[PDB]
RNA sequence: AAGCUGAGGCGAAGGCGUCUACCUAGAGGGUUUCUGUCGAUCAAGGGCGAGAGUAGGAGUAUCCAACAGGAUUAGAGACCCUGGUAGUUCCUACCUUAAACGAUGCCGACAGGAGUUUGUCAUUUGUUAAUGGCAGAAUCUUUGGAGAAAUCAUAGUUCUUGGGCUCUGGGGGAAAUACGACCGCAAGGCUGAAACUUGAAGGAAUUGACGGAAGGGCACACCAGGGGUGGAGCCUGUGGCUUAAUUUG
């Protein structure tokens, strides 16, 4: 229960896929602000730890969410894609495309989709050092 | 669970509508307080395209603040942005980027900082693969952005201003200029952010059509 | 490494240093 | 619940030890889609696997 | 044709294209000019390059205008060749 | 005895130069020593006919990210984007495509 | 201070990227301005000098020598992970070193083509362009000469040996040392031996072999499977122990 239809309408929302490796989020929210359900590979999303980020976990999770939005009900949400933080300048993981896909085939309407990645203007400096990771 | 939260419709054209652009949620007025006591200043983000149901001008972006309501969120001009697709389309290497930030006040009562963005373009007779503009023929570009762009900001009120940015009156007024100097191509308008917004007078809700509801509450 | 083999000599003197002062 | 595709095309085979084929399907289940999966054994085009699910495509080529 | 070249007696393009000092014999290509608006009939001789805007006796504008190089005309200004 | 004249440096004419980082190792290198402009498709390519019907917006052009990239000569020849090659094409300044 | 950002520009080198006003320096071009050899190079001597470091204030977001945990490993004082103070930023004094590298000292002349490109001028209406001039910055080449070779329009014009000045090296260690001095708050810098010791230490390139380097191929090499061996008893071969000998490969 929750949007008051006046008829034929369409009721729109927010996805905020941020896509990091590790882990990935389907927080979906209203365009102000309200936060409706979200979820993430993580929590209901599996176990292990090792599959957190792989992109059957965030096809569950996507799936998850859209069991809940028929439900609620929204209707479709305009995707955000938010990939990770500034000093690392990473754009989003394979896990959000997968997560996009299984909202589309659960299945809900969608339109609008963006790269909201914060990337700085130049701006601090990253971890490791000057030689930086070395495996 | 989710139980007892008030949805309400959100709504100034301006430049387009079908006024009612979507429900946004918040909770119940629970007494010693207003509706407006929640929905504070939160701001939206939304294409053109989503009110006209038309593609061409789909990537500028439009932003409103809850200015005031209860009954029904009435909203006011936050400012604009381009999607981030767009913008970094633009960009391209071997050609002289040219900015230009101004600090510009309206004929009505905002102050807005805006920006823009604007290469130069090779053409016909040069064979040469990269074209640069002058540090001089860069700064000349830099006051005819300044100048066409404050002179037409400080004339018009707000209205013609956020029409003018889906029909690109202003970018095709600088190429005009141009043509003299440096031909510059692209040219957009990118951002406008609204430094200072106008408070809520009883002016300004005979203005915007908002409600008789809206302003015995919020005032 | 050549780099470590001075930093070795810079402190071997610094010693000498130290033990000769006891004597001054 | 136990979906029919068919083996339009074989691309070719993957694995680390060539185990395995992968292969373009039509599903069966007349819905229309393309899926490309690995499959185990050996397959002659036109074949009929069944998927317990239809989501997911296999990864890259 | 590296080896003959004749030096002694060179074209009238080749000295032309060549710089001001590499001649065979040294000098300038700049010359005092004469000028003439329309508006006056007084004829003002200058030196071409310049450094200082020329002006007529009479009226106030500068005939020639100065640049890196030569004098730059402005208006509609004319030479005659003396 | 010296591999290439440009020492592996792109910089005539200058003491100091920027440094950036390669995406991967994270390590500092200067900018003038393997950079890539980088469009890439932001549905995908199977995933987008799938999206296709549930877009509201009629027809619609998908967008693409955008990304210039940076790596480092250990990073760069891991990932082959650059590869070690013969004495005489070393010299060869052009990249692979070739047009008439 | 992203993107624009490049074998692009400026600066004596170190080095220098948002925009605006402010004070300041100069290279290159043009010049029928002026002076008239005022110049070249340099022991001492004088300044500038990355990053680290030091002293005293003002800051303290990020990242982070040390340090603290967590993993991995035989051990791990490390690589990987989570936190972290000094430093990283500004101001006043210091220090004076780097692969401070074009590992190529400075001024001067001449010797070959080719098209790039930055600044600026010249003759043209090919005027954000064409051809040519000086000054930069690189590049290419079936060119000449040089070099041990790699290679180099300078590393050419050199037994066909001499345009002018300055500094350095004289097999390898011992020695970025010792002693003594001067400079330094200190860390150190700078100048710089001998006893003794040794037959090589090095440079470029070729042929192999090798790589937990890349790219091509292949086979019971694995994959999918089938049947065994390793366990039990016995037959045989070999090591051990035994023996006069347990003949021997």
């Amino acid at each position: 229960l929750g949007p008051v239809k006046r008829d034929g309408e369409i009721v729109m929302g927010v996805a905020h896929i941020y896509a990091s490796k590790n882990d990935t989020f389907v927080h979906v929210t209203d365009l102000s602000g309200s936060e409706t359900l979200a979820r993430c590979t993580g929590g209901i999303a599996v176990r292990a730890q090792r599959d957190e980020a792989t992109p059957y976990a965030a096809m569950l999770a996507a799936q998850a969410v859209a069991a809940r939005l028929k439900e609620l009900g929204v209707d479709g949400v305009h995707i955000k894609f938010r990939g990770e933080g500034g000093s690392s300048r990473r754009l989003p993981a394979q896990g959000a495309q997968s997560a996009l896909r299984a909202l589309a085939r659960a299945g809900v309407k969608i339109g609008r989709i963006e790269d909201v990645t914060p990337l700085p203007h130049d701006s601090t400096r990253r971890k490791g050092g000057r030689r930086g990771r070395r495996l | 669970s989710f139980i007892k939260k008030e949805w309400r419709h959100v709504m100034p054209a301006y430049f387009t509508g079908k006024h009612d652009i979507g429900v946004t949620v918040s909770n119940k007025c629970a007494r010693g307080r207003v509706p407006m006591d929640y929905v504070n200043n939160r701001v939206w983000e939304l294409s053109h395209a989503d009110m006209v149901n038309d593609l061409s001008h789909a990537y500028r972006l439009f932003s409103w603040r809850s200015i005031a309501a209860g009954s029904e969120v009435y909203t006011q001009f936050a400012g604009m942005r381009l999607t981030h697709d767009k913008l970094d389309s633009i960009m391209r290497k071997y050609r002289t980027l040219i900015n230009a930030s101004v600090d510009a006040k309206t004929a009505d009562g905002f102050i807005l900082r805006l920006f823009t963005v604007g290469f130069t373009k090779k053409l016909a007779n040069s064979h040469k693969n990269h074209t640069y503009a002058n540090s001089h023929k860069a700064r000349q570009v830099r006051d005819v952005m300044v100048k066409c762009l404050t002179d037409a900001c400080e004339s018009n009120g707000v209205e013609q201003l956020c029409k003018d940015f889906v029909d690109e009156k202003i970018e095709n007024e600088i190429v005009e200029k141009c043509k003299q100097i440096c031909q510059i191509e692209g040219v957009y308008i990118t951002k406008v952010k609204v430094i200072k917004a106008p408070a809520l007078s009883n002016e300004q809700v005979k203005v915007l059509k908002i409600s008789k509801d809206a302003a015995q509450l919020s005032l | 490494r050549a780099k470590w083999r001075k930093k070795r000599t810079r402190r071997l003197k610094r010693k000498r240093r130290k033990v000769r002062a006891r004597s001054k | 619940q136990v979906k029919l595709a068919v083996v339009k095309q074989v691309i070719g085979r993957t694995g680390s030890r060539g185990g395995v084929t992968q292969v373009r399907v039509e599903f069966l289940d007349d819905s229309n889609r393309s899926l490309v999966r690995n499959v185990k054994g050996a397959v002659r085009e036109g074949d009929i696997l069944s998927l317990l699910e239809t989501e997911r495509e296999a990864r890259r080529l | 044709t590296t080896l003959d070249v004749d030096i002694l007696h060179p074209s009238v393009e080749q000295e032309l294209h060549t710089n001001k000092k590499k001649t065979l014999v040294p000098n300038p290509r700049s010359e005092f000019l004469s000028l003439r608006c329309p508006s006056c009939t007084g004829l003002t001789t200058a030196f071409s390059h310049s450094n200082v805007p020329v002006f007529c006796k009479n009226c106030q504008t500068p005939l020639a205008t100065p640049t890196g190089g030569r004098i730059l005309l402005a208006d509609q200004v004319e030479i005659r060749p003396r | 005895p010296v591999k290439r004249r440009n020492h592996g440096r792109s910089k005539m004419n200058r003491g100091h130069t920027r440094t950036v980082n390669c995406m991967n190792c994270g390590r500092q290198v200067p900018k003038d020593k393997i950079t890539r402009f980088a469009i890439k498709n932001m549905v995908d390519a199977s995933s987008a006919k799938d999206v296709s019907d549930a877009c509201i917006y009629q027809g619609y052009e998908l967008p693409k990210t955008y990304q210039k990239q940076y790596y480092c000569v250990s990073c760069a020849v891991h990932r082959h984007v650059v590869r070690p090659r013969n004495v005489n094409v070393r010299r060869n300044r052009v990249p692979l495509f070739l047009k008439l």
